[PDB]
RNA sequence: GACGGAAGGGUUUGGCACCUCGAUGUCGGCUCAUCGCAUCCUAGGGCUGGAGCAGGUCCUAAGGGUAUGGCUGUUCGCCAUUUAAAGCGGUACGCGAGCUGGGUUCAGAACGUCGUGAGACAGUUUGGUCCCUAUCUGCCACAAGCGUUGGAUAUUUGAGAGGAGCUAUCUUUAGUACGAGAGGACCGAGAUGGACGAACCUCUAGUGUGCCAGUUAUCCUGCCAAGGGUAAGUGCUGGGUAGCUACGUUCGGAAAGGAUAACCGCUGAAAGCAUCUAAGUGGGAAGCCUUCCUCAAGAUGAGAUAUCCUUUAAGGGUCCUGGAAGAAUACCAGGUUGAUAGGUUAGAAGUGUAAGUAUAGCAAUAUAUUAAGCUGACUAAUACUAAUUACCCGUAUCUUUGGCCA
RNA sequence: GGACGCUGUCUCAACGUGGAGCUCGGUGAAAUUGAAGUAUCGGUGAAGAUGCCGAUUACUUGUGGUUAGACGGAAAGACCC
RNA sequence: UGAAAAUUCUAAGGCGCGCGAGAGAAUCCACGUUAAGGAACUCUGCAAAAUACGUACGUAACUUCGGGAUAAGUACGACCU
């Protein structure tokens, strides 16, 4: 239940690069402000979404 | 494999799930608009729309049922007097849940739940 | 669903009143006997001064079970205790009368004489 | 006894069954006199 | 609509009789013995109804020579000749399984409904 | 032979060729036909 | 081999004339058409291509569309299979459910129900350890190999993993009823797949 | 087959002290098997002082199967019921980084024996921690990337591989052949089971911490009435759809063909005979290869084919709503051109008669209102709500030769 | 040791509940470690082979499981001398 | 409530355990439920299950006459008048 021999840097690198990989979220520019917002989410910069106000963005 | 479709169990035992649903529905009726995790809001709307359709018709017996779930008297009266009379006609879909993104910190999926038509003031 | 160690009511006038199943016949790993099967029983309790002593080994046929078994026409018959009848070497009832009802799968299992000596066949 | 089932076809014939021969190969095989249909095992004729 | 239910309606051919749980009834039905049929009878208390659709069944319990007996009948079965309601009773459950534990005279009786004059 | 007419000769040649990547490549360089005709008429193969 | 693309509606039971109950599975047959043919001298073997319930016109790719260019009034079909070594039909034809009217037994092929990542005890009928008498071993594999010989686990040793989801063809299902007006077949017994999954019914081999 | 002789097997008890004492954990049991054939039974034979039946001996054959309990820590052995039969060995006397500690092999105590004693004794009895989150290889499964020589979308031929290969009872042939009689068939069929395997939820049965009723104790809703929480991780009981499961249902273990083991031949030698073999030519089995089922062109040997597209098109992916799919996956369904999900309507159904009011009774309570109320995991509709006026990937390179066209 | 009653201890398991396990976000170890573009079988050999010979198999790289091996790790064997 | 400081609920008062959120595969651990059978499992009725209170009836062999003994076994318990 313990490593038998230290793995090679190739194997460590391979595992690390494959696992520690985060995927980009999709985007779609807001119809109101033109910001690039996450697709299917309320715009975080102007608050609109499909031409409807839902937030009141502060500071 | 999964049986028991119809819930999300909200990650908590049955009594605490029921209490959770009751409190969030109370708050939703009080405030007309709330923000929370998407799963919690989904279950909340499943029950809130049911309560509204049960309260479409105002009678003593119906009120006494709705009290078994709404334990705030003020909000029970509000639900029977100010909210439903604007959804008297609508065949369903009184609420609207819209996603908000991943929250910072623990990356929960936030969302906003609100009424399609605001009630009498 | 009589298996080994099951207690059964002896339903005939040989003298025994309780029997214990000690083998299910006809099959290698066979585990359950149903109505109309033949089992090997030991006698655990008998009427005093009878022709059947406690601690003898005989063959018996099952006449009532407490677990229902499907019939062709969809009907299930579920008695209220498990009961058997002792047989002699010819695979014929050793006794002369049978107490209580029996199930009608004895008809098919070809125990016509048990069926006749029974009181009611259900 | 559940009465001894008369060994009958599905076409109303008895299945008398016989033994063809061909080329070292000895064959036992099923036969109906009503319909003359030849198979091997009376499975196939009920 | 449902094709299953349409096939069931096409295969009923034998309407359900009228009786309720707790009644004491006598059922008369057919039994084959090789090639011959006989009429058999069963008096007892109906102590359950059952499944959805054509698979609906009912359970009858009776006491014979001191031994309890239960039979399960498919409601729409063609073998059922007649069902006749000797005594009609008033219960409060939907399944009367507690009668399996009742013993003696109490093991077989249900207080009947008395229709108002 | 009945199931695969070319199998005996392909197996024998595979055994007699060297082993390793070049041996496998050499076996790639070989075409075996059961009959007396082949499809590589475009190469004008030299008879032997 | 005569075959059809049906949909497993569900199960029920019917009462034979004398009272005997027969448990049946019901299959509903949407119209099946012959879409094309495969020929020994052109494709290497002889078979008939058969298709079934249509697709929505917004979700038919153009390769699929062109597959049906020469056929008249035959929309694209979602379920397409092949019937090997069949004759008596040609492109544009249409197969009734009555082709089974003279058949006593059928074979049904479908995709069995999926059971997810399942353990050994469910997957292979492994017994487990005792639940008392100090046991710390309930539904594990137990031993898997031998000690030093062979110093490995043999290929094909049965362990945990996914259960179900494969095709399977069940044999010699008796044919109980054929109903042309409602396009239904009633076979006696169980048929692989969940409700609404699509099966293929073939004439029995035996 | 007496007295002897020649060998194999490397399992029993041993020899030897070659690997190992900065640790190769020792006997059984449970779970899980695999392999050898020197074959327990089923299969195919030869011969019998083989009448039949039932055997005995011998050859070929490992596809499948080869039991449950009482005693013992027990291997073994014994005993009781069975079964067609309850095989023999290897694999660290299979299997403790899978389980069990009864025994063996610690420190307690007692008994028997020996020793003056301290103590000793494969003599006896009782009590007496079984550690470790898997790095690699190996195996059970699902994906990512990539190739298959234009790029993609579907239908498939098939190398190869896995699963599957069990058996009895009873009734006919036939109480015939055989046999003094008793007794009792070979061969070839039909029907009913056991063990085992898979699918499935129609029935049977379990669960059903969704839901409904009854009810204890306490608190709260101002209170009566009517309800709600808390009695871990349902207060305790009585039922229960869907899903799941077998204790359930259904189906499968064939038949046929090719080459063959043992065996039996035909025609014929060497050897005028004889001979199954030397030239040929054959029959012949739970065995082998096809056949049944599953997977399968990463089979780089990378298949065949029908259609679309021709400088980013065809097509695919991401996102979102979801499933008959499911660990994240992937596949599949659908995305305003839509019933995918939710809501709602209605139904198959569970609970079994609500609240309120009225009648009767001192009250408890009962009756009417009332197949009520309530719950509807499923089914069928319905754009009321949510899947956006969307973002990334993505095609004949070139050389030689043949055929057709020009 | 035996008897009665009672039971999922067992034939025989299935379902449900709660904490982990699974995915994501934040924080973040341990023992071990000569390295490693470490396949298997039949043999040989300090006499049980990931590294040798012959032969066979195998596109590249992960994740979730299970320990057959690496005479696994831990304790300069406690037994013997 | 009760005999009681038991059990449970609750007032005043003090807190909601100093990583969370989605999905619920297998599996680990701690529990709940069960057809037929009821120790056939197993070194061993181990572990569970079950029995349990109050008020009455009725209690052996044996004995140092104290006990055994709550022996065993049996009945009843709500609400209203
Ligand atoms: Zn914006």
């Amino acid at each position: 239940a313990v490593p038998k021999f230290k793995p090679s840097k190739s194997r460590s690198r391979t595992r690390r690069s494959i696992n520690m990989r985060k995927k980009i979220p999709q985007f779609q520019e807001c119809s109101n402000c033109g910001n690039l917002g996450v697709r299917h989410r309320i715009c975080l910069k102007c608050g609109y979404y499909r031409n409807n106000q839902y937030l009141e963005i502060g500071l | 494999m999964k049986t028991k479709l119809g819930f999300n169990r909200l990650s908590r035992k049955s009594s605490h799930r029921r209490a959770l649903l009751k409190n969030m529905v109370i708050s939703f009726f009080k405030h007309e608009k709330i923000s929370s995790t998407k799963t919690k809001l989904f279950e909340v709307k499943r029950f809130a729309e049911r309560l509204i359709t049960r309260a479409k018709v105002d009678t003593v017996h119906n009120r006494r049922e709705l009290s078994k779930f709404i334990h705030d008297k003020h909000i029970l009266n509000k639900l029977f007097t100010k909210i439903s009379p604007v959804f008297r006609q609508r065949s369903g879909g009184y609420t609207r849940m819209i996603k908000l993104g991943k929250r910072y910190g623990d990356a929960a999926e936030m969302a906003i739940l609100e009424l399609v038509e605001k009630p009498l003031k | 669903m009589i298996q080994m160690q099951t207690y059964l009511t002896i339903a005939d006038n040989t003298g025994g009143k309780v029997a214990q199943c000690i083998k299910v016949l006809g099959g290698s790993k066979r585990r359950y006997a149903k109505i109309g099967d033949i089992i090997t029983i030991v006698v655990k309790q008998a009427i005093p001064n009878s022709s059947v002593k406690k601690g003898d080994v005989y063959k018996a046929v099952i006449v009532r079970t407490s677990k229902e078994v499907r019939r062709k026409n969809g009907t299930y018959v579920r008695f209220d205790d498990n009961a058997c009848v002792i047989l002699d070497a010819n695979l014929s009832p050793r006794g002369k009368r049978v107490f209580g009802p029996v199930a009608r799968e004895l008809r098919d299992a070809n125990f016509m004489k048990v069926v006749s000596l029974a009181s009611e066949v259900i | 006894r559940v009465g001894s089932k008369e060994l009958i076809s599905r076409w109303g014939g008895k299945i008398i069954m016989k033994s063809k021969f061909e080329n070292g190969k000895i064959k036992h095989y099923a036969e109906c006199q009503t319909s003359k249909n030849t198979a091997r095992k009376p499975r196939d004729l009920f | 609509m449902d094709l299953i239910r349409k096939i069931e309606a096409q295969n009923k051919k034998n309407e359900a009789f009228v009786f309720n749980v707790g009644d004491t009834v006598r059922v008369v039905y057919k039994i084959i013995e090789g090639s011959n049929e006989r009429l058999q009878s069963f008096e007892g208390i109906v102590i359950s109804f059952q499944n959805k659709g054509i698979g609906k069944t009912f359970l009858i319990r009776k006491i014979s020579s001191g031994i309890g007996v239960e039979k399960i009948f498919p409601v729409y079965s063609p073998i059922i000749e007649k069902v006749e309601v000797l005594r009609r009773g008033k219960v409060r459950r939907a399944k009367l399984y507690y009668m399996r534990n009742r013993i003696g005279k109490a093991a077989m009786k249900i207080k009947e409904r008395l229709t108002i004059k | 032979s009945e199931r695969k007419p070319c199998a005996p000769l392909e197996i024998a040649i595979k055994g007699m060729l060297p082993k390793g990547p070049l041996g496998r490549n050499l076996f790639r360089n070989l075409k075996v036909f059961s009959g007396s005709e082949h499809t590589l008429k475009a190469q004008n193969p030299i008879k032997l | 081999m005569l075959g059809l693309i049906g949909k497993k509606v569900g199960m029920t039971q019917i009462f034979q004339k004398n009272g005997i109950v027969v448990p049946v599975t019901v299959i509903e047959f949407q119209p099946n058409y012959i879409i094309g043919k495969k020929t020994v001298d052109r494709d290497g073997y002889s078979a008939l291509i058969a298709g079934s319930v249509d697709l929505k016109s917004s979700k038919v790719s153009k390769p699929i569309k062109g597959q049906y260019k020469s056929l008249k009034d035959i929309e694209p079909k979602r379920y397409v299979i092949e019937l090997k070594g069949l004759d008596g039909y040609d492109a544009g034809d249409e197969i009734k459910v009555d082709v089974f009217k003279s058949v006593k037994y059928v074979d049904v092929t479908g995709t069995t129900k999926g059971k997810g990542f399942q353990g050994a005890m469910k997957r292979h009928n492994f017994s487990g350890g005792p639940s008392s008498h100090g046991s710390k071993f309930h539904r594990h594999l137990g031993g898997t190999g031998q000690a030093t010989t062979p110093a490995r686990t043999f290929k094909g040793t049965k362990m945990a993993g996914r259960m179900a989801g494969n095709q399977q063809t069940i044999q010699n299902l008796e044919v109980v009823l054929i109903d042309e007006e409602k396009r239904a077949l009633l076979v006696k017994g169980a048929v692989p797949g969940a409700k609404g999954s699509f099966v293929v019914v073939k004439k029995s081999k035996k």
